[PDB]
């Protein structure tokens, strides 16, 4: 324990990245 | 430090959960 904010910051941004991919996959099947 | 696993778990759950969805998602998209 020393920089939870830093490590936590990646966990958050990393989640957003997967979120975008999730909707994208749905758009490829739904839209396309 | 008294909220590392608590916060990390929230991210890990959402994360690992997104991968499980995206993984199975694209797996089906490949078929169609």
């Amino acid at each position: 324990c020393g920089g939870v904010q830093a490590e936590e910051q990646k966990l958050i941004s990393e989640e957003d990245l997967l979120r975008k991919r999730r909707e994208q996959l749905k758009h490829k099947l739904e839209q396309l | 430090c008294g909220g590392m696993r608590r916060k990390n778990d929230t991210h890990q759950q959402d994360i690992d959960d997104l991968k499980r969805q995206n993984a199975l998602l694209e797996q089906q998209v490949r078929a169609l």
